């Protein structure tokens, strides 16, 4: 459907070489929606207390 | 005085004459514009001045008409665009006679009149430009000089344009360029050129190659070009031959068999690393193309249609002649080489792992001799070579019957972790963490256990290229004993694992790690605190007194950092400073997620002054901010109701952090602690509210924040009516308005960069509608009677979700939701809903939609507002 | 000779 | 056709 990223290709391709492409930003922006993601269960898991299904 | 010698005095190297004349330039360029313009066009063009002089005085004219800021290049042509038609005729007319009155082969006037043509080509005020051009290349009374300038001015000027007002005149550009790109032209500067402008004019070409005869005669043209001796022009031919198959597929049919799989397999043989190199690239682009189709050849057979568009098997069908040169090629290691420098050699190893990735089982039988006869081989290119080519192939085929060659593969790789060479210890930790992350049972097997831990402890030592490649390893290792160790036992956490024997000393030897001074080198500091989070956040029951001596150590660097911040002094401080921060922060949040309240409850007055200190102290810098604000939500969400005691000091802070709009992710993180606080403190939360409510009616009042800061404050309004109940009715009203403005709000179907924001914000409001009713609805076995305040919005209510019902396109989230609300207005009130909801056909085809969907809380939650509806229609 | 164009 |  859409369109994945492409950028300069020396630089495009080296981060997929080794273990290159992980430096802090993205390990940070992995910190991120894990994150969002566990507060998203917490909410959907304390609202079916009030209604009991 | 003649400008001429203002710009020789100003390429001179004296500054005693450079400044004045440089300031006599611009206070020239002040004084008058156009008239500056004007002479410097007369400099330009007379063949009989200086060359020094024609460039310097070009360079004006360059700098004059473009820029790379592009508000400064949009005013810049505004400037241009407010001068008289004659005098901008006169300089065009000087500029455009100036093509082919140079010796010289770089050239200002192509770049000239690039940006004289991109500064008022979108409103036609030089039709003759163009057919000018277009003359000047197809004229046969030679002129090398103009031919190849006028083709640089092409194709300077096809990658500047906005490519929607060159649609228009792409059919006469496009015979100008394959004209001086063909094979009779003499020079090969010609031809250099336009080759270069072929790569750029391709974008906006797609009604010249959907054509049949136009399309074979560009494939055949540029199929020529590959054959040039020049070399940069088979370069230049390669580089725009991976363009076209990366835009145009389904095409290449009828190429890509007798023509350009002969053309990239003799390329990808050269010794120049140039040539080579896009040889790989285009077979790269061919498995990124391959795979894409086979996902959406998958999901649309799933719901039983054919898809768009079918795939051809290219990558499939060459693997027996690709794999052989790729094998080869991993050879081509220097004795001294750098880390960043790409090189055919470095290639050759990701065109691998994607050729392993999109075919997937077949890849195996044609690399396995390889590593087999090169494991042991008395050369450490062949063997460094035969370990990455082994573990490339991992990702790909099936792991059941890719399991028994690691096993045995194994005590291979423990001795070849300890060679003579540096480079061939590094490609051996790096597969070793390979088979960790994807074959994780196979790793775990207690007979090759004990030495592979033995062997990753030694190695943490090490170069600092290959401890960095150890502690991948490390934290892979981590997660697939403590997975293997969940699925037996039972229901809360694992008891004891593989590594709880050894979990001390792991755990002391990355602390170790964390503090070598030579840490900056290949992230060696980052990847270990990385791998410490890891460790810590997937550790049993048994390993407990470990993990309050790391809370201990953690503790103490974080209190150390705090007085470090007055010995900077430079930049490179700073960029290294904020990152130590920012790990240690992480570290604390996985620390406090894991330890035992009761020893929780200990650390947390240093934890929050700690915080409260490196938010204070620091100037701003954005990443810590956020950081110290998320630590304090994961503090708050493990302190529970204790969390009060030292509210009244953070008060302040939240507050900056709401009021600060400026950058949006530190507001985010504000609303997100904002919901996970009045979450946790429930009904104490009463005497902070209105500064909170005040400031979130301030962000919701401007109109240039960002705009994905928006869904969340209504969510937010939703947890607050939920803690705080009966309170609430003072804001419910305004509340209610905002809510009604934020119903009402609609955007275009045209993008999916819109409808996704849409459907969020839709589910933001169904979200706080839920939160109001439950919150007024009270916790008593009996409905309160303060929900019949909203009682006159019901039918408003209903019309927004009739509205969202209409719609054909959905995010599944927003029918989960809205059965929710439904389900919550079924129980908020009496049997006069009935008669509402009857009227309606298209939340009854919504209470059936959520129930087929596949994702489960639609399901369940769609039941429970049916059977509530079915539950009241009963009762007549 | 120029030979081809688009159009 | 195609003639390279
Ligand atoms: N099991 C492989 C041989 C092999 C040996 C060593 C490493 C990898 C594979 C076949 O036969």
């Amino acid at each position: 459907m859409s369109t994945n990223e492409n950028a300069n290709t020396p630089a495009a391709r080296l981060h997929r070489f080794k273990n290159k492409g992980k430096d802090s930003t993205e390990m940070r922006r992995r910190r991120i929606e894990v994150n969002v993601e566990l507060r998203k269960a917490k909410k959907d898991d304390q609202m079916l207390k009030r209604r009991n299904v | 005085m003649e400008l001429i010698t203002i710009l020789e005095k100003t390429v001179s190297p004296d500054r005693l004459e450079l400044e004045a004349a440089q300031k006599f330039l611009e206070r020239a360029a002040v004084e008058n514009l156009p008239t500056f313009l004007v002479e410097l066009s007369r400099v330009l063009a007379n063949p009989g001045n200086s060359q020094v002089a024609r460039v310097a005085a070009g360079l004006q004219i360059k700098n004059s008409l473009t820029s790379k800021d592009p508000d400064i290049k949009a005013q810049y042509q505004q400037r241009w665009l407010a001068i008289d038609a004659n005098a901008r005729r006169e300089v065009k007319n000087y500029v455009l006679h100036t093509l082919g009155t140079e010796t010289y082969r770089p050239s200002s006037a192509s770049q000239c009149v690039a940006g004289i043509a991109c500064a008022e080509i979108p409103v036609n005020q030089w039709p003759e430009l163009i057919p000018q051009l277009v003359a000047n290349v197809t004229n046969p009374n030679s002129t090398e000089h103009m031919k190849e300038s006028t083709l640089e001015a092409i194709g300077y000027i096809c990658q500047d344009i906005d490519p929607e007002q060159l649609q228009d005149k792409s059919n006469e550009i496009l015979t100008a360029i394959i004209q001086g790109m063909r094979k009779e032209e003499p020079s090969n500067n010609v031809k250099l050129a336009a080759t270069n402008a072929l790569l750029n004019s391709l974008e906006f070409t797609k009604a010249n190659f959907d054509k049949e005869s136009e399309r074979h005669f560009i494939m055949q043209v540029v199929c020529e070009a590959t054959q040039c001796p020049d070399t940069r022009v088979r370069v230049a031919a390669l580089q725009n031959l991976v363009k076209i198959m990366s835009l145009y597929y389904q095409y290449m049919e009828t190429y890509m068999g007798p023509a350009l799989f002969a053309i990239t397999i003799e390329a990808m043989k050269s010794d120049i690393d140039e040539v080579a190199l896009q040889g790989i690239e285009f077979w790269s682009n061919v498995c990124d193309e391959e795979m894409d189709l086979a996902i959406e050849a998958s999901e649309a057979a799933e719901q039983g249609r054919p898809p768009e568009h079918t795939s051809k098997f290219y990558a499939k069908g060459a693997l027996q002649y690709l794999v052989p040169i790729l094998t080869q090629t991993l050879t081509k290691q220097d004795e001294n080489d750098d880390d960043d420098d790409w090189n055919p050699c470095k290639a050759a190893g990701v065109c691998l792992m994607l050729l392993a990735t999109c075919c997937e089982d077949d890849i195996v039988p044609h690399v396995l001799p390889f590593i087999k006869e090169h494991i042991k081989n008395p050369d450490w290119r062949y063997r460094d070579a035969a370990v990455m080519a082994f573990g490339c192939i991992l990702e790909g085929p099936e792991p059941s019957q890719l399991k028994p060659l690691v096993i045995q593969a194994m005590p291979t790789l423990i001795e070849l972790m300890k060679d003579p060479s540096v480079v061939v210890r590094d490609t051996a930790a790096w597969t070793v963490g390979r088979i960790c992350e994807l074959l994780p049972e196979a790793a775990i097997n207690d007979v090759y256990l004990a030495p592979l831990l033995q062997c990753l402890i030694e190695g943490l030592s090490a170069e600092p290229r290959v401890a960095s490649n150890v502690c991948w390893a490390f934290s892979s290792l981590a997660e697939a004993a403590y997975e293997a160790a969940d699925v037996a036992d039972d229901q809360e956490e694992p008891a004891t694992y593989c590594l709880s024997s050894s979990f001390e000393l792991i755990v002391q030897k990355l602390l170790e790690t964390t503090d070598r001074p030579d840490g900056h080198q290949n992230n060696l500091r980052s990847s270990a605190y990385e791998s410490l989070m890891e460790i810590v956040k997937n550790s049993a029951k048994d390993c407990y007194p470990a993990v309050q001596k790391t809370t201990l150590v953690i503790m103490e660097r974080l209190q150390q950092v705090l007085q470090m911040e007055s010995h900077i002094q430079s930049t490179s401080d700073r960029i290294q400073f904020n990152d130590l921060q920012s790990l240690l922060c992480a570290t604390l949040q996985n620390v406090l997620r894991k330890v035992q309240h009761q020893d929780a409850l200990q650390i947390s007055d240093v934890v929050m002054a700690s915080l409260l200190r490196m938010f204070q102290s620091t100037a701003g810098s954005g990443g810590v901010q956020e950081d110290a604000l998320m630590a304090v939500s994961t503090l708050v969400e493990v302190l529970g109701g204790e969390f009060l005691k030292y509210m009244e000091a953070f008060k302040p802070f939240l507050g900056i952090g709401l009021k600060n709009y400026a950058e949006y992710q530190v507001c985010l993180a504000a609303v997100g602690l904002v919901g996970d606080l009045c979450r946790a403190l429930q009904s104490n939360i009463i005497p902070f509210c209105d500064e909170v409510m005040q400031l979130l009616l301030e962000n919701l009042g401007n109109e240039n924040v960002h705009r994905s800061v928006k869904p969340q404050i209504l969510s937010v309004f939703g947890d607050i009516a939920l803690a705080i109940g009966g309170e609430f009715k003072k804001y419910l009203e305004v509340v209610l308005n905002t809510l009604q403005q934020a119903s009402q709000a609609q955007v275009d179907k045209s993008d999916y960069d819109m409808v996704d924001y849409l459907n969020e914000l839709r589910e933001s409001c169904l979200e706080a509608y839920t939160g109001i009713v439950q919150g007024l609805k009270g916790d008593q076995e009996n409905v309160h009677p303060d929900v019949m305040l909203v009682q006159p919005r019901v039918e408003f209510i209903l019309s927004f979700i009739d509205h969202i019902a209409g719609d054909e396109d959905h995010t599944d989230g927003v029918v989960a939701c809205a059965a929710g609300l439904i389900g919550d207005l079924c129980t908020a009130f009496g049997k006069d809903v009935l008669k509402l909801v009857e009227a309606r056909p298209m939340i009854h085809e919504l209470l059936t939609e959520g129930r087929r969907s596949k994702t489960n809380k639609a399901k369940t939650l769609a039941r429970w507002a049916t059977k509530e509806l079915r539950k009241l229609k009963n009762q007549a | 000779k120029p030979a081809f164009s688009f159009g | 056709a195609f003639s390279f």
